[PDB]
């Protein structure tokens, strides 16, 4: 039970809470009660990026990468409704929280891959018939991945979507067709997928923990280039409460 | 696109004797996430300049 | 057939096809190889395989 | 395929009126009685299929509905534009004075 | 330092200068087409 | 004509480097006693 | 140009009764506005909430209307949000909150009238510069 | 990184000790004139 | 080519510093 | 003699081609480390996220710069004043992304240059000279401290230290004007009088001495051969020099005491440059240049602009544009 | 980087021509009867 | 209007628009001029001419 001053600068603030090996119980679901996730935490331990090989034929593989933006990657303080469905499955509907982190990783050879690691607007559901959440429960869901930069962001020549120049002003008489992809900024919105595999349950407290894997696109630099496919693996923590 | 398609002359001599990785993480046989230690291609170049 | 094996069976990789003043990487001539097109089989109207 | 969606939006009713589905909250200061109380409710409860659906926000007082009706003529709705509503931008769009 | 007694003066007479410049300029005239290719 | 763009610097140094070597040697021969 | 009685004549209320401020009144208003208000409202803007300025057209559309002496004096006793719905003395300087905003402790009715008069006269002099922010500097 | 840290700490300490013991080694007397 | 050029000129300058200091014309009182 | 005594003798030896000395023992390794890292980083370092907004700026030659645009870029705003040595990073890749080279370079450079100044004291003592050459060098040293250390401390970040590059220096200067109106600060004004005056007195002194060299050479020889290193006699006529300058202005405006003259040459640029350094070092704590914006008002209350107000318009342009993605709130408070 | 294709020869000749001029002068000064 | 007269009334031919290290012919910047596009008249929705 630690204070800020115990934690500040250790790296522990980017780590999700854990559960003891003894937490292999079952958290009862009373189909009559309303429920919430009062805290969801996601702590990535690995970023993989799918390679883009020269001929489609040979499946491209996800390869390991080097994190260059330090211990700034976790999602936390996320909350929302935990619905009990007709078939006894549960559906988590994310309402709010620190549900995104920009992250840059680096491929072998140095190429940097920024991504907006996120679960924004996550809707994730368990199997049917979850009378108790146990270490057999899984959540599978989809979430939105908005553009890594938001609409005000200006490039190094001052061009932007909701602000900025709309041409390459340093090349006043250049033909504009060849610069259209750089000049006309576009705002991506794509889908990601995540699975949460419950490995530990404290039936008393309503806390669960486990591992996650999500898949999503990386930054496209407001439409300047094609995004990469990213797979994030890590651990998660959630506390469930009667709402 | 191996080294001999790219006009590389000393790279194959480093490779022949066991220097096959870069500090930036790739290897000549197409690996990723390798740690060559000091004796990467860059470490060999630096040693010769010193 | 591995792409690598097919690529060795191509004259653009033969070292006896160069010129004294054709300078630089092999890639500067035929280009940077991207993909094997596959093996071409030629046939005439009768359908006989031709080489 | 390459169009600036914010400039395009300027050519719709978004460029003429307060778009209940997209416009940043500070715009509601242009008319008596809308800011901050009704402004907050309107942004919180967007999007609206038509301007008059703004009268149906749960928990509006009777006086609020009347203020809303008086200002329907200054409102529009257009399709929600991701670029204008992501980033918390309806509540602070990076412009001050 | 004591002087090094192995030092010798070097010479290039005017004819040698001219012969040498002719060699270089004619070699350049011959090889330049191949360098431009 | 689409010539090699290093042709000019290759040619210029091919001439200048040995020509100047010779000129240096000639001039300091002339200046000897 | 001069600071004339005309320049100095401003609405006292919403019915269009006017008051002609004296020069001493104007100058006292400027001085008191600097003392009590300019840390947030220099030049007619609002540093801690730039969406709301002290332009006369803005004050006119406030609820209750604030484009007159009496409206401004009332604001300084009991400030509200722009729609009139919430009283905001706990976070905004007023006579009602002089316990927590001590620069309001000794202000008289005549002092508030003066600050109000400065707020209404300044745009008549400065035009769009008043409440305009850095674009108009 | 730990090995690098220790190495640099050792290096720095070594030089800093040279500086301190160096200037303690009768420095006022290392001048061309009065040596006491 | 530009990078080579800039580094080459720089390297020559450092070489010049070495010769100017260690192979200077020695100061001699006459 | 002891092993230690022989070493101390060598360290402090007056006969080493370059003096070593106790300050030298710290100066040599620190300057070499700063230099080596500077040169490798200027050539080959990848882009650095200076403003902590994941917007990396390319400073190196191999990543698209030339001599003029290239720089070692300041460490990330996310770091602030935190100490970021190599071993605090998870990897060299991270260290490079975050501007680690800049910290390593500046801290070794400032230590090594401080020791350079001590070394100038030290050799003067070993040689039986008077001791204050080091005091003249404290002027440029104090200025390097102002831009690499004191300014970052005041502003709370090394991301606001001067970049190690030519265009980056101009960037620092322009942002400083926008944030401090340094042109309107009297210590920067003293700095300018110091360096313009330094240059004027440099040209003056050179021309006056050169004007009065004693004839010792023929027309076909450089006059410089008329002076032999270590000769006892003065090589010019200071009375003739004074006779010219005294009449150029008036007699009392001229120095005929060479010691007073040479003191003045030292003191003018050195004092002015101390004040330049103290300008940067006190604008570091935001006590800024004179602000006469709207100082002049007409009978009605209309603002009558002066040249100060025109300066203010240029400063506004710099202010609103700089670090165009970094500010979310209306005031730039550091 | 799409630099000017004459920048290399211009820089090279800029360096070489005057440096060679100085080298010529220096060596023939050294070789003069001392 | 003669194309030659229109061309003079174009800033790419103004000699105070260059750069010390922007080398060569004017045609190297804006291009080799081919034809006048004609005089552009801008109007708003009300039909008022704008400049
Ligand atoms: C500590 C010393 C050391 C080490 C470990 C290396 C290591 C390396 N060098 Mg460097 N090198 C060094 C010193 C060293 N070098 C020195 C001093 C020079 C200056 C001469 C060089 C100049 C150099 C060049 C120019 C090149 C390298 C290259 C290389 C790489 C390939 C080596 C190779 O193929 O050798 C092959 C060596 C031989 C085949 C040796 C032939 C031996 C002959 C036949 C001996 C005959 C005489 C003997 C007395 C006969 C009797 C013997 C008796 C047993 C009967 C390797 C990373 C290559 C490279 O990749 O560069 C980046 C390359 O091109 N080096
Ligand atoms: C054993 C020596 C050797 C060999 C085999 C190679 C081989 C190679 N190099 Mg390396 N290289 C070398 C030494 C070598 N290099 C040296 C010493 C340097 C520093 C100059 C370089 C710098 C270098 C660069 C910068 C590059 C290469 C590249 C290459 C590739 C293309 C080579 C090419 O186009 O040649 C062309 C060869 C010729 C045109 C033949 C020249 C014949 C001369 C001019 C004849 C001179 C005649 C003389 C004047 C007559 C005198 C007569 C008198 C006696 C009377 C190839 C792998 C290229 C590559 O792809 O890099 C990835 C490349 O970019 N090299
Ligand atoms: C006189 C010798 C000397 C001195 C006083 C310093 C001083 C410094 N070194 Mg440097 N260093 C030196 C020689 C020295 N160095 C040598 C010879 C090397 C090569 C091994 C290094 C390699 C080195 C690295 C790689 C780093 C330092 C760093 C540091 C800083 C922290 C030191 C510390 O934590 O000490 C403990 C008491 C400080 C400016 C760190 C730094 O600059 O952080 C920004 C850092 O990352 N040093
Ligand atoms: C009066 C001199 C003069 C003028 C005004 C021109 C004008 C022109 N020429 Mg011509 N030219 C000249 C002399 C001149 N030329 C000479 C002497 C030659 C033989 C070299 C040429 C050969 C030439 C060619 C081959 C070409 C031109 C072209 C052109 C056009 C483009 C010029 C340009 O890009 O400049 C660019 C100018 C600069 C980049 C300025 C150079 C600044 C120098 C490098 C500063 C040096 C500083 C110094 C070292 C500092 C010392 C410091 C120390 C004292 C301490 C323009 C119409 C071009 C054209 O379009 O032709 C159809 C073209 O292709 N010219
Ligand atoms: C048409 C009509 C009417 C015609 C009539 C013309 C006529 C005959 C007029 C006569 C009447 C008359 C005289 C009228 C005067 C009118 C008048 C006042 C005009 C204005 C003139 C004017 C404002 C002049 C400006 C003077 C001025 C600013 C002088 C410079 C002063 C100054 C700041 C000097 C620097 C200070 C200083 C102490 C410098 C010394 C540092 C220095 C140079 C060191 C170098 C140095 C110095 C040495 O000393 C020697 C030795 C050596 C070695 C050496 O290194
Ligand atoms: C001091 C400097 C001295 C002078 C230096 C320059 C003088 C000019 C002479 C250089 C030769 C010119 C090279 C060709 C022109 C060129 O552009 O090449 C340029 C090539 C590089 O080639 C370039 O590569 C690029 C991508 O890297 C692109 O593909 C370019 O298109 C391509 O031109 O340079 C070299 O290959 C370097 C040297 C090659 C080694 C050859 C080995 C052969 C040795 C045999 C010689 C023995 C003869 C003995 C006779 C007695
Ligand atoms: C032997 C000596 C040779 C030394 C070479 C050094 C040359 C200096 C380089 C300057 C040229 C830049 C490179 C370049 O591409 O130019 C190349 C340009 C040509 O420009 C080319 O034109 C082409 C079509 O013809 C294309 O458009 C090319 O893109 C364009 O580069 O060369 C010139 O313009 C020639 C001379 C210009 C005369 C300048 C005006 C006078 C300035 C006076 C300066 C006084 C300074 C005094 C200081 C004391
Ligand atoms: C409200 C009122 C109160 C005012 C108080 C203000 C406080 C300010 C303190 C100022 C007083 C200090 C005077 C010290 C004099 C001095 O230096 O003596 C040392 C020598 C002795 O003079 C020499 O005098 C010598 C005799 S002796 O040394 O004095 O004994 C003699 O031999 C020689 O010929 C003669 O030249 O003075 C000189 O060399 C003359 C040079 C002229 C002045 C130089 C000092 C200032 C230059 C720096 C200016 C920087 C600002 C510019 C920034 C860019
Ligand atoms: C900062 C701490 C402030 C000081 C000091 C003063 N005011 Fe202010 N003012 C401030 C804010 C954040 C707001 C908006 C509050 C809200 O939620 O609506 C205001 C608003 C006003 C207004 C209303 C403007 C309008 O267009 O309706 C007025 C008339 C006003 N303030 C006057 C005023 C005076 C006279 C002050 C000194 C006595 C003063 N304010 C101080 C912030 C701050
Ligand atoms: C970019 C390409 C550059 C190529 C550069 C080539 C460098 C050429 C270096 C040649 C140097 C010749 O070296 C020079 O030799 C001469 C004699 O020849 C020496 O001269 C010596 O002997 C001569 C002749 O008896 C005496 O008059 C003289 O007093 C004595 O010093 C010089 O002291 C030496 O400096
Ligand atoms: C003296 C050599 C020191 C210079 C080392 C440069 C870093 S190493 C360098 O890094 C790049 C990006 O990470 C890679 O693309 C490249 O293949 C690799 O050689
Ligand atoms: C002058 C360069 C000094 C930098 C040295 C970095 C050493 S790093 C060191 O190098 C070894 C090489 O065999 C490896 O085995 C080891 O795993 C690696 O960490
Ligand atoms: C009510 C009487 S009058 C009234 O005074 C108010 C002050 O409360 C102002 O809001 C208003 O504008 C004014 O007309
Ligand atoms: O980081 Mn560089 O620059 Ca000193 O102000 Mn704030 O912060 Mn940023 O902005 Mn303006
Ligand atoms: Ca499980
Ligand atoms: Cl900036
Ligand atoms: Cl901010």
């Amino acid at each position: 039970t630690l204070t800020y001053d115990d934690i500040v600068g250790t790296g522990l603030a980017n780590k999700c809470p854990t559960l003891d090996d003894t937490a292999r119980g079952a958290y009862p679901i009373d189909s009559s009660q309303t429920y919430r996730i009062a805290r969801l935490c996601l702590q990535p331990t690995t970023f993989l990026v799918k390679e883009e090989p020269k001929n489609k034929r040979q499946e491209a593989e996800f390869v390991p990468t080097k994190l260059v933006t330090r211990e700034t990657t976790s999602l936390d303080q996320i909350q929302g409704e935990l619905k009990v469905n007709s078939d006894g499955s549960l559906t988590f509907v994310e309402e709010d929280g620190i549900d995104f982190q920009p992250v840059t990783v680096q491929m072998a050879g140095g190429e940097r891959i920024p991504l907006l690691f996120t679960v924004k607007n996550l809707v994730a559901s368990t199997q049917p018939n979850v009378t108790s959440i146990t270490t057999s429960t899984d959540f599978k869901g989809e979430f939105n991945v908005p553009s890594y930069r938001t609409a005000n962001f200006l490039d190094p020549k001052g061009r932007g979507l909701a602000s900025g120049y709309d041409s390459a002003i340093a090349l006043p008489q250049a033909k504009e067709e060849e610069l259209a992809r750089a000049n006309v900024k576009r705002f991506s919105l794509t889908k990601g997928q995540i699975s949460l595999n419950v490995a530990k349950v404290d039936g008393r407290t309503g806390e669960i923990a486990g591992t996650f894997e999500s898949e999503q696109l990386s930054d496209d630099d407001m439409g300047a280039h094609e995004p990469h496919e990213v797979k994030i693996q890590g651990v998660f923590y959630a506390s469930i409460e009667p709402a | 696109n191996p080294m001999w398609r790219q006009g590389m002359f000393v790279l194959p001599f480093m490779a022949r004797l066991g220097v096959t990785g870069s500090w930036s993480g790739w290897s000549i046989t197409g690996e990723t996430g390798i740690d060559p230690g000091f004796w990467s291609f860059e470490g060999v170049a630096l040693a010769h300049i010193v | 057939i591995p792409e690598k094996l097919a690529f060795y069976d191509y004259i653009g990789n033969n070292p006896a096809k160069g010129g004294l003043f054709r300078t630089g990487p092999m890639n500067k001539g035929d280009g940077i190889a991207q993909a094997w097109k596959g093996h071409a089989v030629f046939r005439n109207k009768e359908g006989e395989e031709l080489f | 395929e390459l169009v600036n969606v914010v400039d395009e939006k300027l050519g719709t009713a978004y460029g003429e009126k307060i778009d209940l589905n997209n416009t940043n909250i500070a715009a509601f200061i242009q008319y008596r009685g809308l800011y901050p109380t009704l402004a907050k409710l309107i942004v919180k409860n967007a999007p609206y299929e038509s301007v008059e659906d703004v009268l149906n926000i749960p928990g509006l007082t009777e006086r609020q509905k009347q203020i809303l009706r008086e200002n329907l003529e200054h409102f529009t709705v257009t399709e929600v534009e991701t670029a204008l509503v992501e980033g918390g931008d309806r509540y602070n769009n990076g412009l001050y004075k | 330092m004591e002087p090094n007694p192995n030092r010798q003066p070097v010479e290039l007479n005017r004819t040698s200068l001219y012969l040498g410049l002719l060699l270089i300029l004619v070699l350049a005239l011959l090889f330049s087409s191949y360098f431009f290719n | 004509m689409e010539v090699n763009q290093l042709g000019l610097i290759a040619t210029a140094l091919f001439v200048l480097v040995p020509s100047v070597f010779l000129i240096i040697l000639y001039v300091q021969t002339e200046s000897q006693q | 140009a001069e600071l004339t009685p005309e320049v100095l004549t401003v609405p006292l209320n919403s019915e269009g009764k006017t008051i002609t401020l004296t020069e001493k009144q104007y100058l006292e208003g400027k001085r008191l506005f600097q003392y009590a208000c300019a840390s947030c409202h220099v030049g007619g803007i609002t540093k801690t909430n730039p969406s709301l300025d002290l332009r006369t057209e803005t004050l006119a559309l406030a609820t209750p209307p604030r484009d007159n002496i009496e409206g401004l004096v009332d604001y300084m006793k009991n400030p509200t949000t722009y729609d009139g719905e919430q009283e905001i003395a706990e976070v905004h300087p007023s006579l009602r909150s002089a316990d927590i905003f001590p620069k309001m402790r000794n202000l008289t009715e005549k002092d508030l009238v003066a600050i109000a008069g400065h707020i209404l006269v300044e745009p008549k002099i400065l035009g769009d510069k008043w409440g305009g922010g850095k674009v108009y500097y | 990184m730990e090995t690098l840290k220790i190495t640099v700490y050792i290096v720095v300490t070594f030089f800093v000790l040279l500086f301190v013991f160096g200037f303690l080694s009768g420095d006022p007397a290392r001048n061309p004139k009065r040596k006491d | 080519m530009e990078t080579i050029t800039y580094v080459f000129i720089f390297a020559c300058i450092i070489a010049l510093f070495f010769f100017a200091i260690f192979f200077r014309e020695p100061p001699r009182i006459t | 003699a002891n092993l230690w005594e022989r070493f101390c003798n060598w360290v402090t030896s007056t006969d080493n081609r370059l003096y070593v000395g106790w300050f030298g023992v710290i100066m040599i390794p620190t300057l070499l480390a700063a230099t080596i890292c500077f040169v490798i980083a200027f050539i080959a370092a990848p882009p650095v996220d200076i403003d902590g907004i994941r917007e990396p700026v390319s400073g190196s030659l191999l990543y698209g710069n030339n001599i003029i645009t290239g720089a070692v870029v300041p460490s990330s705003n996310a770091i602030g004043l935190h100490f970021y040595p190599i071993w605090e990073a998870a990897s060299l890749d991270e260290w490079l992304y975050n501007g680690g080279p800049y910290q390593l370079i500046i801290f070794h450079f400032l230590l090594g240059a401080s020791c350079y100044m001590g070394r100038q004291w030290e050799l003067s003592y070993r040689l039986g000279m008077r001791p204050w050459i080091c005091v003249a060098y404290s002027a440029p040293l104090a200025s390097a401290f102002a831009v690499f250390l004191i300014y970052p401390i005041g502003q709370g970040s090394f991301s606001d230290g001067m970049p190690l590059g030519i265009s980056g220096t101009f960037n620092f200067m322009i942002v400083f004007q926008a944030e401090h109106n340094i042109l309107m600060h009297p210590f920067h004004q003293l700095g300018v009088a110091g360096v313009f005056g330094g240059a004027l007195f440099c040209a003056m002194h050179g021309s006056l001495v050169t004007s009065s060299l004693i004839r010792e050479t023929t027309e076909t020889e450089s006059a410089n051969y008329g002076y032999k290193f270590g000769q006892e006699e003065e090589t010019y006529n200071i009375v003739a020099a004074h006779g010219y300058f005294g009449r150029l202005i008036f007699q009392y405006a001229s120095f005929n005491n060479s010691r007073s003259l040479h003191f003045f040459l030292a003191a003018w640029p050195v004092v002015g440059v101390w004040f330049a350094a103290l300008g940067i070092s006190t604008m570091a704590f935001n006590l800024n240049g004179f602000n006469f914006n709207h100082s002049v008002i007409d009978a009605k209350g209309n603002v009558i602009n002066t040249w100060a107000d025109i300066i203010n318009r240029a400063n506004l342009g710099m202010e609103v544009m700089h670090e165009r993605n970094a500010h979310n709130f209306p005031l730039d408070l550091a």
